[PDB]
RNA sequence: AAGCUCGUAUCAGUUUUAUGAGGUAAAGCGAAUGAUUAGAGGUUCCGGGGUCGAAAUGACCUUGACCUAUUCUCAAACUUUAAAUAUGUAAGAAGUCCUUGUUACUUAAUUGAACGUGGACAUUUGAAUGAAGAGCUUUUAGUGGGCCAUUUUUGGUAAGC
RNA sequence: GAGAACAGAAAUCUCCAGUAGAACAAAAGGGUAAAAGCCCCCUUGAUUUUGAUUUUCAGUGUGAAUACAAACCAUGAAAGU
RNA sequence: GGUUGCGGCCAUAUCUACCAGAAAGCACCGUUUCCCGUCCGAUCAACUGUAGUUAAGCUGGUAAGAGCCUGACCGAGUAGUGUAGUGGGUGACCAUACGCGAAACUCAGGUGCUGCAAUCU
RNA sequence: UUCCUCGUGGCCCAAUGGUCACGGCGUCUGGCUUCGAACCAGAAGAUUCCAGGUUCAAGUCCUGGCGGGGAAGCCA
């Protein structure tokens, strides 16, 4: 039936992939802190393209992670960014979906020159309740066939909250 | 050049096994070895420290010495015209009792049962094995099994 | 479609002993714990494990045959409710509880009781139970935390002071017990007393009864229906030490019922396997009906 | 890395003196050195002058 | 060659019983790696293309990949499996069982470990066959270019190579 | 494999599958999955005293390696190493 | 008989897809002052067992299931191999005498057993 | 047969593992001249002869192939 299988948010995660380091990165990473409360960290390049200009661990990116009634406000705080509309194919299979957005000062921070302009890109990670069976050290485990989320449920469920629409396909 | 490294020509003889990797299990640690014991050497690849030297892989001797982790072995190798005694010391993981002992004292407490349970009556109680004796004589009946004739099976191709 | 392992995978998989499979056990740390010295042939290695579930602990002393593990005496934490703790029965304090009565239990059932009494008036300082003189070298046993996560404070370690306070020999630095001052290398006893006789509990209760009611009702709601108060939390705890150092020779349950019945209900509730004539059967029918045209 | 090298003593060799003539007005000199058997001079000349 | 200590043994180019180890012969590739002939069915948000097309995350063909189920043949430096012949050890007196003595080692502990006192069990005393005596020491000559045959096998087309 | 602005075949992030098909200074072969692989914290046992043993072997040397003893240490809560 | 803690052998125990589970246990589950650790109380840390749910974990069952294990005068006494001949054949190779003896393949059966302690209508 | 060497802008060549890489001649646009040269301002162009391994990066580091050139070949 459905006792207690309703579905919430685990995690929101917000990334900034900047193309090099230096103070651009910097400026960069001075924006999450007041969006977040959180102290950001910044990820190394993991092999040399030359082509788009990086050498390896020349830490290009920056993402956080959020959860909680917190991550929900800065979800629902995007969302109407994206007027409450996101096309199809940005729903993961595994239930989990994102999007990407410009101008990070669409939201809080006027502007503050110092800073500049960027954009991000949120992402949504969903599930149910109960998956600590798979993070736990002690009898870990997987979780059933018929628990797992899926396009059909996730879809579904961004219809009946937030009351929003869904593009073409 | 020639080439004679301490594990040349090795490279079967250590690998582990099929679907048997990973770490050994404990019954290994859990023997207990008294001096004494007479043991085979069969190296394990997972274990480099205190293995074996290639050519002592199934080898058998003698134990004479224990410490900590290892076992003190006494081998006999044929080195040109006589034996030479060497002396090994082995890590556990490369060493298993040797059941011909635990099979033979078993004869050993057997036979002194049938020796005092025959000597309280005096019977010859006949301890020696004996090799396999020449069949005695026997009857066979054809009852319900009348015997079946064969023949030479023809050539055929079969192909 | 895409969830499919091939025959050859399969084939050539390797399987976790039963208990990786399972994630219960460490035996890389098990090969450190349970192999003995050698010239010591057959002097057993005895093990202090604790685990920790939710609602109960569990403690035991435990050596390895060949064939099995063998225990000498256990103690679990839902008998506390005979030397009068009926609540927190998972907490810091009903931890070093435990491992007391276990300490206490074993000494009892070897004959090392009335030597090595181990400590008396806890005041949380590090001290190991030392051998008397020209004695029998008191009985020595080592922590087997299995897959728990050590750290600062954890309440494994509770297990472990409650041992070694109830005169078991267990060789232990203090540099993981709470209250252990990090910048400087030390350990404040004051603190550590007041974990023992659940100091962080006691404290805890002050503030919620000042600032949030509904908050104090939910949990702690036994509290208040048994009248038990902040202050005469330490009481209790110091009684039942004396009701351990009294009397830990385990007391067994009744049972109300038998071996037999309690397997007659079982056996005949549970499902069984079918028979190969049946499983015939069942699929020639399959046959007559799904390929019968139906 | 590093501000060192208070050595070469820049050679008087006219593929250096041509390299001091071109040095004045700039342009990312790069200069090569041969340090064999500790007696080291500077050998050749190249020019790398991006800054971008 | 000189012998010495002893008198049927602390033996054996042998078999049997029991128990170890091996990666060759063989075999395998719809089993891991690599090679390799052939068609079949799908899959292109995704190869090259063409036709209907302005295009489409549109449709139809063709060629190359990709995947799924099949097919023919292979490996000294591939392999699941795996011989034959050769090969390690044991078949007691230096043994077995019972009791209690030593120790500065070990054990929570006279618990263990090793070595012993005393007592009990002999010619069927622990498979076969043989034993022409068994064991031990010294000293020194000559030799240190090999070749042939069966079987296994390397380079080479091959050789009285 | 499936998804997210610039970002595309290759930039960063997330989920699912994943017996090792990666990695372990180097040539190759063994060995390794709560590790021997990656990240982090503390250290110097890469220390002193000579012995015994394995390989090559004449049972010489050299090189390399194994298991101890008597000290002083490192690490870990501990067994241990 | 079920369950938990510690295990022994290490797939008959793994994998895929469904179904069932009284009681207890286990589990998910609630909270952030203290000890503690992270970008994040998600893991780890601490407190309550109170607010709830067998949905999941787990256990068991089902499948002309994959795999795995065992066996058979199925294949086969075949391939291979030790010893012998003034055996055959120009030769490659092949039979005979005294012995040992496979793998692939086919068919049939099975789908964890068990030690110690504790608890359970 | 061996050994060695070489192959890079249209031509001749140079090359530090760290920038798609350098010179000279050549080519293109504009200027001067009635015009072409010479002259004066400026630009552009290279899968480093074909495949792999290393490196973080390879013309370069090296291994496997194609084309060219040089040396050797004596005592009988
Ligand atoms: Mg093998
Ligand atoms: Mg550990
Ligand atoms: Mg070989
Ligand atoms: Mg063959
Ligand atoms: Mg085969
Ligand atoms: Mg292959
Ligand atoms: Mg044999
Ligand atoms: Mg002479
Ligand atoms: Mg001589
Ligand atoms: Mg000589
Ligand atoms: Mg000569
Ligand atoms: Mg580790
Ligand atoms: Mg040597
Ligand atoms: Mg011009």
């Amino acid at each position: 039936q459905n006792p207690m299988r309703d579905l919430k948010i685990e995690k929101l995660v917000l990334n900034i992939s900047v193309g090099e380091s230096g103070d651009r990165l910097t400026r960069a990473s001075k924006v999450l802190e007041q969006l977040s409360g959180q102290t950001p960290v910044q990820s190394k390049a993991r092999y040399t393209v030359r082509t788009f200009g990086i050498r390896r661990n020349e830490k290009i990116a920056v993402h956080v992670t959020v959860r909680g009634p917190k991550a929900e406000e800065i979800l629902e705080r995007g969302l109407k960014v994206k007027e409450y509309q996101l096309r199809d194919r940005n729903f993961s299979a595994t239930g989990n979906f994102g999007f990407g957005i410009d101008e990070h000062i669409d939201l809080g921070i006027k502007y503050d020159p110092s800073i500049g302009i960027f954009g991000m890109d949120f992402y949504v990670v969903m599930n149910r309740p109960g998956a600590r069976v798979t993070r736990r050290k002690r009898c870990k485990g997987t979780v059933g066939n018929s628990h797992k989320t899926t396009k059909e449920d996730t879809v579904s469920w961004f219809k009946q909250k937030y009351d929003a629409d869904v593009l073409d396909k | 050049g020639k080439s004679h490294g301490y594990r040349s020509r090795t490279r079967y003889m250590f690998q582990r096994d099929f679907r048997k990797h990973g770490a050994v299990h404990l019954s290994t640690y859990l023997k207990v070895y008294k001096v004494g014991d007479i043991v085979d050497i069969k190296a394990n690849g997972s274990i480099q420290k205190g293995m074996p030297h290639k050519f002592y892989q199934g080898k058998t001797g003698v134990v004479y010495n224990v410490t900590k982790s290892s076992v003190g072995v006494i081998i006999n190798k044929m080195v040109g015209n006589r034996y030479l005694e060497k002396r090994l010391n082995l890590r556990v993981e490369h060493i298993k009792h040797s059941k011909c002992r635990q099979e033979f004292l078993e004869r050993v407490k057997a036979n002194a049962a049938k020796r005092a349970e025959a000597k309280a009556q005096g019977v010859a109680v006949q301890l020696k094995r004996q090799p396999a004796q020449p069949r005695e004589s026997r009857i066979v009946s054809t009852e319900g099994n009348v015997p079946q004739t064969l023949a030479p099976v023809p050539y055929e191709t079969f192909i | 479609q895409k969830d499919a392992k091939s025959s050859a995978y399969s084939s050539r998989f390797q399987t976790p002993f039963r208990r990786r499979r399972e994630g219960k056990t460490d035996y890389y740390q098990r090969k450190r714990l349970v192999t003995q010295h050698k010239a010591k042939y057959n002097t057993p290695k005895y093990r202090l494990v604790v685990r920790f579930t939710n609602k109960d602990i569990i403690c035991q002393i435990i050596s390895s045959t060949i064939t099995g593990d063998v225990v000498l005496a256990a103690a679990y934490s839902h008998e506390l409710p005979r030397y009068g703790i009926t609540h927190g029965l998972t907490n810091w304090a009903a931890a070093y509880a435990t491992g007391l009565l276990i300490a206490r239990r074993t000494l009892q059932k070897l004959g090392l009781d009335e030597t090595y009494k181990g400590v008396e008036e806890v005041e949380g300082e590090y001290e190991l139970t030392e051998a008397v003189e020209d004695g029998p070298r008191p009985f020595k046993v080592f922590l087997d935390i299995g897959l728990q996560r050590t750290t600062t404070g954890a309440r494994v370690f509770g297990a472990l002071k409650g041992a070694s306070d109830g005169g078991l020999y267990v060789p232990h630095s203090e540099n993981r017990f709470p209250g252990w001052d990090f910048e400087t290398e030390e350990i404040d006893p004051e603190l550590l007393r007041s974990y023992i006789f659940g100091g962080h509990v006691s404290q805890y209760m002050e503030e919620l009864a000042d600032d949030d009611e509904e908050r104090f009702s939910e949990l702690f709601k036994g509290y208040l229906a048994d009248d038990i108060d902040a202050d005469s939390l330490e009481d209790i705890y110091t009684s039942a030490h004396e009701a351990i150092r009294a009397d830990p020779a385990f007391k067994p349950t009744e049972k109300k019922f038998t071996k037999e019945q309690y397997a007659a209900e079982s056996k005949k509730y549970r499902q069984t396997k079918l028979s190969k004539e049946e499983r015939a059967a069942r699929v020639a029918a399959k046959i007559a009906a799904l390929a019968g045209q139906q | 890395d590093g501000d060192t090298k208070d050595d070469v003593k820049a050679p008087e060799g006219e593929l250096g003196d041509s390299l001091q003539t071109a040095f004045d007005e700039g342009k990312d000199l790069m200069v090569t050195i041969i340090s064999a058997m500790g007696e080291e001079a500077a050998i050749s000349f190249k020019e790398a002058a991006r800054t971008d």
